């Protein structure tokens, strides 16, 4: 059960961005340092970077008082825009070994560590202890390769993907730097973690698909209902020049359609005119926003869109998306490839052109589907000396019928289905484990 | 968020002396440490009834002394307007005037203007109160056998049973709940009768050396003064060795029957701790068993005291579920006396709402999910019948202060402040509604949320007790609905004030007219059902809400609601379904087996409607299906309120026999025990429409053929036929069905009479070793079922034919049953109490003459309840039936005069529930002095308890109600 | 708005001394530690204990998030971070693809730009 950040699940700006350009699409989860128009840090010279160490205790110590005067337990702290600074608390960095993974969290959403570990057999005496993460117990793997008893392995866990990941340490020389309007800020880190290969459990939508235009119009529905909310004249009302700025790829005909049910137009004597809330319209409560649209639907179309400005730039049209490499590398067939699979209704490529790293060390997510003459002439003395040479033991000599004796010699000059699917998941272990010792390595190179 | 309320208490000692049990009286004196909160309180005020004070005193000063009693009758003894409508509003503001939550007085000692200089300079006191209880009438309960010799020291007890607020009629308080105190608890007992109450035995040896022990128990943990109840006499046993502390006090002649009764509570200890994560918040833990019940739940702090007849002694099978069912209420409601705590009336609902949920947690983990929706079913059966029969039960916030009523659901009586006003009919459905809000809680916030929630709340009453009464910060365990609601929010924030403003804020079933449309019968549209609602008297509109349906063999669709409740609304649709011969089974449900063609299956890829199967709304839901999708439920379903409710709805209607073969098809798996019940039941009344349609053979008798081999049973089942609980309960249950299938010549159940009476011959030894009780219960109420009532054509009542001919044969086998519980006796009577049943309808059907004298002779003291209980329920509907006007006074009469409250209060409800001389209808004429005689035991005679004047005030709901009784 | 995090590369007596610094927790690092940006948005100087060094800003090729957490279970992510600001001890303080760093922070990923990056095809 993933909680999300109250700023995440409401749907807030800029953490959910409501339309990126092309520059935004290609700086996706990559967002360059600006300079200011105004403020402090907007003007020349050195700034002073001021510390956190007074402020880090004292939130701390609040959040626990908080706690206990409640009167204990578990309680959720992250209400606000101000609560999900990295002013605060403890933090670690995580640093993804795809360039661009297949599903990304945005700023304020949840995800979980669990410590997965398989039993030795016998007495075991438990799990190892780990700085973060909650101890699962697993018989079963949930990766792709299965678990050596007496193996931790530690992971990312959320309602968008999963990932192995591996503790390390921040070098001595580097520092997280936090800046703002205001100042910059400094505070010391030493937990890193280099998160593997995703295995997603979210699908990614195709371009102009239905479930990919299905959720451009309920976002747009909720985005215009919140507007709805935070206008404070009565009768509520806003204008179309605010959802035209934020949405500048959509015609006004298409925000026509959204707001002819819930809202009428009042023109006035000026270019700047009202959609007022019908007052027979009961406008949707807040957790009834929350049903419509999700954090993780977001993300997926988040996908879609950076994914299909990355294809432009490389030269593929529309048209591509009998299909071309780089195609197939695109998250809308990856994640329809590993979720089919993950439900049984096919196998993986494992070795082949999806490899995000490109040398041997990951997984492809492309679908493939789960799928005596002369020996009869031998006369039965010349197989039992045939039996004999090939080194079959003593008793399937001795018995000598002769239809077992034949099935049995075809069958060592032989020496499907189920070494079909063994054959996978030899293949699925191998990269498994080499990719569990790569990552975990601290070989300087 | 504090209390309303001034002199802030301490610590108080009780001293029980000279405990009589010939002229049965108390003497005492109690002990009060008071901390007073503004000056000028001089009137300081504490409440009781039936309490002559002998002296108070503070610190060597007696003061004065006002007793009035306003709880009694009206100031004028002959106020003439004698409605319910006045004298509602007048008992409702005399008795919150007798509540000391404001301005009051019914115990006002006046402080001197020497303690008035003391208190203007020290704000600390002590209170020493010297007094006597009488005879107790309403306060206390002395059992005593009548034989007053030498068996009154060896067999008699003392306890008090009552109300929450009962404390007042037991030793003088505040208003009794809400005052976190502390307690030192004085006993002067005899040295075998022991006593039982709260706190620790914290000094006991042979006390004061001279004849007799006394007890101290002190109570360190604070708690209210609504917990405190004193049992003495009973016998201790430790039924320890799982936890190793817990107690038990029963009379004797019953302790092998407590060493099989307490065992499974260590695990209901368990399951409770692994809810809340803690321990048991105390030291100890105390119950006793007693022959009397003021209510049968009854749970107070470290102690549950209620009835004798919950042991179930190793064999008495069918009190399976009844004893730790109420082993597990007294624990819920106790666990929630003990800590967490309502700030007035008005704010109580939260406490047996989370009680009520954490013992039905309780029965998810022990026994019978299934039952356990069935139970989820029984508590919307008893909601929509109960709320359909009056108006609502409201969970307030919102006061009348300022002598406002602002009261809808005042359709009877006054509800917003104040407990002793209510009936027991709207308390169980406020605990019922409780349940199910309880249950929305469910439905729209997660249950670990809510374990975070519950450990909050007693994180927070712990910490805030056990200490040295930390001051001005010590009323953190009053938990109310306002705090309660804002740590939810502050666990989880979502929209539950509009849950509350729903359901805790507007006391209202809903129906459901949800229309079923059939689109996608190779139609335009896709899959389209209609939304309509309209249903006055006592509606609500509820709106956003979801839809399940299932499809042939497919997915869950779940459709969103709207408000505007004209609606249409779509089907996230299934594929068109089409060469089904070869889509045999395309994932139904996992790998459940089934394949019929025999439905409409033309056009129709749809099979069940449904709003909610985990019962979220108070719903009662209307609509129709193809009636072979109904019968295609009962072949199987996951669920058991869809078993029961399409068993409803064919019990209504239709008589194929097709219906009956699927019937029959049911009741032969592993499927359920009660839904086996109700589908005989089907069987029942759909054979009763076989008059004229008779295809089938004459029923069950082939069910009974096919499902039960002793020895392949040659054409009579009868030796041993126990171990599976499945066949108990279905022999239990079938030949009552049997005995109401009747065909309209003379209705002739003669080869089921004869069957019955074949089946009564063949009872087994001590072979079964589990009592052969109940049995031979439901099949001498199968011979209540075979309701014959048109023997009589003329004058056939009065020993002409010695009537005839299979009445006779019945009435030999009451004769036998009668005689045998008379000799053998065997748990309770209750083959009594079903031969008394039958022997009413036997005079609801002319064949015993209407004559009241058994009943009568059974309505006596020195019986047992069950038997008095039947015997009282008999006079009532012969009251009803029969225009017996002396048999009524002398039961107002008995009403006004016996010792045991519990079948005074089933006298008036179910004199309420079955009413003679009804309103508007009245022949009998009540208007002669039957009037001033029930406005006399409202008012007089009925300071005992409060509920009886409660039962009272429903009888003047059902008796001329809201206007004149048409007198003057 | 969006909070703007990167990494701080120093060489390793001044990472000592800066790291002492925030250890002990005092107000005076911010004289103690400064960076100016010059306009041209890639170069700087960063100051410790007025000592400047000549400082580059590199853009990550792989991409780093930034979580917070309380109970060390459930995290929060906080920002994305992309590049990093090194100082070195040599070089122009004022300089009249060479802004592309190769490698990872962790020691894994080493030459993640040659060898662990799948490489697009064009056309």
């Amino acid at each position: 059960i993933i909680q999300h950040s109250i700023p995440a699940v409401e749907l807030r700006q800029p953490f959910f961005p409501t339309h990126m350009g092309p520059i935004k699409l290609r700086q996706f989860h990559r967002p360059p340092l600006k300079k200011y128009s105004f403020g402090a840090l907007s003007q020349p010279g050195p700034h002073s970077v001021q510390p956190l160490l007074k402020h880090i205790k004292k939130k701390a110590k609040m959040r626990e008082q908080e706690r206990q005067a409640s009167g204990g337990g578990e309680m959720f702290f992250m209400r606000t825009p101000q609560d999900l600074t990295g002013k605060d608390g403890d933090l670690i960095l995580a640093e993804y070994s795809e360039e661009n993974g297949p599903l990304m969290m945005q700023v304020g959403m949840a995800t979980k560590i669990k410590n997965y570990y398989k039993r030795k057999p016998g007495k075991d005496p438990g799990a190892p202890d780990c700085k973060y993460g909650e101890t699962v117990y697993c018989h079963t793997s949930p990766f792709l390769g299965s678990l050596h008893p007496g193996q931790l392995l530690q992971a990312f866990e959320n309602n968008l993907f999963r990932a192995p990941i591996y503790l390390h340490k921040m070098p001595e020389t580097d520092f997280l730097i936090i800046r703002t309007r205001q100042g910059y800020y400094i505070r010391e880190l030493v937990d890193i973690f280099v998160v593997g290969q995703q295995c997603p459990l979210f699908e990614v939508p195709g371009p102009n698909s239905k479930r990919a235009n299905t959720h451009i119009r309920d976002f747009l529905q909720v985005f215009i209902y919140r507007l709805f909310w935070k206008s404070k004249d009565r009768p509520r009302r806003i204008r179309m020049e605010d959802i035209k700025k934020a949405f500048p790829s959509h015609s006004e005909s298409s925000i026509r359609k959204r707001l002819k049910l819930c809202a009428d137009f009042k023109r006035t004597g000026m270019d700047s005119n009202w959609w007022v809330l019908k007052s027979d319209f009961r406008l949707p409560t807040e957790e009834e926003i929350r049903a419509m649209v999700s954090p993780e639907q977001c993300c997926a179309y988040y996908s879609m869109i950076a994914a299909e400005q990355r294809l432009k730039d490389a030269g593929y049209g529309e048209k591509s998306f009998k299909i071309d490499d780089e195609v197939r590398t695109a998250p809308w067939n990856t994640t329809r490839a590993f979720i089919a699979a993950m439900k049984g209704k096919c196998l993986l490529e494992v070795t082949g052109v999806a490899d995000p790293t490109g040398c041997g060390e990951g997984f492809s997510y492309v679908k493939i589907p789960n799928k005596d003459a002369d020996l009869r002439r031998l006369s039965l003395k010349n197989a039992k000396q045939l039996l004999r040479k090939f080194g079959v033991p003593e008793e399937e000599i001795k018995k000598l019928s002769r239809w077992e004796v034949i099935d049995v010699v075809r069958t060592m000059s032989t020496e499907s289905v189920a070494e079909h699917q063994e054959r996978y998941k030899e293949e699925c272990q191998r990269i498994f484990d080499l990719q569990n010792k790569v990552l975990s390595s601290t070989e300087v190179l | 968020f504090e209390s309303p309320r001034p002199y802030k208490l301490t610590h108080q000692v009780v001293c029980i002396n000279n405990i009589n049990f010939q002229r049965k009286s108390v003497v005492g004196f109690v002990e009060l440490t008071i901390f007073p909160t503004v000056a000028n309180l001089n009137r300081i005020k504490l409440n009781s009834k039936q309490c002559r004070i002998y002296r108070v005193r503070i610190n060597d000063l007696e003061a004065a002394f006002i007793y009035n009693d306003p709880t009694l009758e009206v100031c004028h003894s002959e106020s003439k307007q004698r409605n319910l409508n006045y004298f509602s509003n007048a008992y409702a503001a005399a008795v919150s005037a007798v509540d000391p939550d404001a301005g009051n007085g019914e115990l006002c000692i006046k402080v001197p203007s020497e303690l008035w200089k003391h208190v203007d300079e020290l704000k600390v006191l002590k209170i020493h109160i010297n007094f006597s209880l009488d005879q107790p009438k309403g306060g206390l309960h002395f059992v005593v056998p009548s034989v007053e010799g030498s068996m009154a020291e060896r067999g008699a007890h003392v306890f008090s049973c009552g109300y929450q607020n009962s404390t007042r009629f037991w030793f003088p308080c505040v208003d009794s709940y809400s005052e976190l105190c502390t307690w030192k608890l004085e006993f002067t007992v005899d040295a075998a009768m022991v006593a039982v109450s709260n706190g620790d035995l914290v000094e006991t040896v042979y006390t004061h050396d001279m004849r007799k022990k006394t007890f101290h128990y002190m109570l360190t943990i604070p708690t209210a003064a609504s917990n405190i109840s004193l049992a003495i006499g009973p016998f201790e046993i430790l039924v320890d060795p799982y936890m190793h502390e817990v107690t038990h006090f029963c009379l004797p002649q019953l302790l092998p029957l407590l060493k099989h009764t307490t065992s499974y509570l260590h695990e209901v200890f368990e399951f409770y701790e692994e809810i809340l994560t803690c321990r048991y918040p105390y030291s100890c833990f105390k119950t006793v068993f007693i022959d009397e019940a003021y209510v049968e739940v009854a749970a107070y702090a470290s102690m549950s005291i209620f009835s004798t007849n919950l042991l179930h002694s190793a064999m008495i099978i069918d009190e399976t579920p009844l004893t730790r069912r109420c082993l597990a209420q007294s624990l819920a409601q106790q666990f929630f006396g003990c800590f967490i705590s309502r700030m007035s009336w008005s704010d109580e609902w939260v406490l047996k709402g989370i009680s009520g949920y954490i013992y039905g947690l309780w029965m998810k983990k022990t026994f019978g999910v299934n039952e356990y929706r069935h139970w989820i079913k029984e508590e919307l059966d008893k909601i929509v019948a109960y709320e359909l029969k009056t108006g609502g039960v409201l969970l307030h916030p919102i006061f009348g202060g300022g002598k406002e009523k602002d009261n809808p659901a005042s359709h009877l009586h006054f509800s917003i402040k104040h407990p002793h006003t209510l009936s027991w009919e709207y308390y169980s459905m406020f605990q019922c509604k409780a349940h199910l809000v309880m249950r929305l809680i469910e439905n729209r916030i997660s249950m670990e949320f809510m374990l975070q929630v519950f450990n909050k709340l007693l994180s927070l009453a712990s910490t805030a007790s056990s200490q040295k009464f930390q001051s001005h910060m010590w009323s953190q365990m009053l938990v109310s609905t306002s705090g309660f609601l804002k740590s939810i929010s502050n666990v989880s924030g979502k929209d539950i004030q509009p849950l509350i403003k729903q359901w805790v804020d507007q006391s209202g079933v809903v129906k459901f007219y949800g229309s079923f449309a059939f689109n996608r019968k190779r139609n335009v549209l896709e899959l389209e059902i209609k939304q309509d609602y309209t249903s006055p008297g006592t509606q609500k509109y509820v709106g956003p809400l979801k839809v399940t349906v299932q499809e042939l063999d497919g997915s869950f669709n779940h459709t969103l609601q709207i408000e505007e409740n004209s609606l249409k609304h779509d089907i996230p649709c299934h594929s068109k379904s089409r060469r089904n011969k070869k889509k045999k089974i395309p994932l139904m449900n996992g790998e459940e087996v089934d394949m019929d063609l025999s439905a409409m299956d033309a056009d129709s890829p749809l099979l069940w409607i449904r709003i909610d199967p985990d019962m979220s709304v108070l719903r009662k839901v209307e609509f129709e299906q193809a009636d072979f999708m109904w019968q295609y439920q009962l072949r199987y379903e996951r669920d058991v309120v869809a078993q029961q409710e399409s068993i409803l709805a064919l019990e209504k209607f239709p008589t194929p026999a097709s219906r009956l073969a699927l019937t029959d098809i049911l009741e032969q798996e592993q499927c359920f025990y009660r839904v086996r019940m109700s589908a005989c039941f089907c069987l029942a009344k759909i054979a009763n429409s076989m008059v004229s349609t008779w295809t089938g053979p004459p029923a069950m008798k082939s069910l009974f053929t096919r499902m039960f081999c002793c020895k392949s049973c040659p054409n009579i089942v009868k030796t041993n036929n126990f171990m599976s609980f499945q066949s108990y309960f279905l022999q239990k249950t079938m030949p009552v069905a049997m005995a109401l299938l009747r065909d309209v010549h003379n209705l002739c159940p003669k080869e089921v009479l004869t069957f019955i009476l074949d089946l009564i011959k063949y009872n087994d030894n001590r072979k079964n070793k589990f009592s052969d009780n109940y049995y031979r219960a439901e099949m001498i109420d199968a011979l209540a079922n075979s309701v014959t009532p048109a023997v009589s054509v003329n004058n056939e009542v009065r020993t002409l034919d010695n009537l005839n001919p299979d009445v006779r044969l019945i009435l030999e086998e009451i004769t036998r049953f009668l005689n045998m519980e008379k000799l053998l006796p065997s748990y309770r009577h209750t083959i009594t109490v079903s031969c008394l049943r039958a022997i009413r309808v036997l005079q609801k059907n002319g064949h015993v003459p209407s004559d009241p004298a058994l009943f009568k002779s059974y309505a006596e003291y020195g019986h047992f309840v069950d038997i008095r209980i039947a015997a009282l329920e008999a006079v009532v509907d012969y009251t009803k039936v029969d225009r017996s006007y002396e048999e009524l006074q002398w039961l107002l009469n008995m009403i006004q005069n016996d010792p045991v409250p519990y079948v005074r209060h089933k006298i008036l409800n179910m004199l309420t529930k079955n009413p003679p001389f009804t309103k508007n209808m009245e022949s009998p004429l009540c208007n002669e002095a039957l009037v001033d005689q029930l406005w006399k035991l409202m008012n007089s005679g009925t300071s005992h308890d409060w509920r009886l004047r409660c039962g009272a005030v429903d009888l003047y709901f059902t008796l001329f109600g809201l206007s004149r009784p048409s007198c003057l | 708005e969006l909070e703007s995090q990167f990494i701080l590369r120093l060489p390793p007596e001044y990472a000592s001394t800066v790291r002492r610094a925030v250890q002990s927790g005092h107000v005076n690092l911010k004289d103690r530690l400064t960076i100016e940006l010059h306009p041209d948005g890639r170069h700087g100087i960063v100051r410790v204990d007025r000592v400047p060094l000549a400082s580059k800003l590199v853009d990550l090729p792989c991409v780093m998030e930034s979580l917070k957490t309380i109970d060390k279970k459930t995290f929060y992510k906080t920002a994305d971070i992309c590049q990093m600001l090194v100082s070195t001890v040599d070089g122009d303080l004022y300089p009249p693809k060479k802004f592309i760093w190769n490698h990872g922070i962790t020691l894994p990923l080493k030459n993640v730009r040659k060898r662990r990056f799948r490489k697009t095809a064009k056309k």
